[PDB]
């Protein structure tokens, strides 16, 4: 019975989940961590990416 | 100023190298024109310039 609630709950924290998730995601950078490109890369080269 | 024929690529923005570190560096957001001409006739010496 509960489920119209508990649906929406869901709803939300799974998009949550999924913009979190996205964090992971190269997009087609190099790497999916700003920290590393920025420490193996130029700033004229990281900037790129 | 005077350069090499290979340190001209270094002269333009988003550039890295001895030149564009250490002698003359060009903003990202840079605006203008750069023009680059040989000078052997004037800046090169038999004995060394």
């Amino acid at each position: 019975a509960l489920g119209k609630l508990q649906d929406v709950v869901n709803q939300n924290a799974q998009a949550l989940n999924t913009l979190v998730k996205q964090l992971s995601s190269n997009f087609g950078a190099i790497s999916s961590v700003l920290n590393d490109i920025l420490s193996r890369l130029d700033p004229p080269e990281a900037e790129v990416q | 100023f005077v350069i090499r024929g290979d340190e001209v690529r270094q002269i333009a923005p988003g550039q890295t190298g001895n030149i564009a570190d250490y002698n003359y560096k060009l903003p990202d957001d840079f605006t203008g024109c750069v023009i680059a001409w040989n000078s052997n006739n004037l800046d090169s010496k038999v004995g060394g310039n």
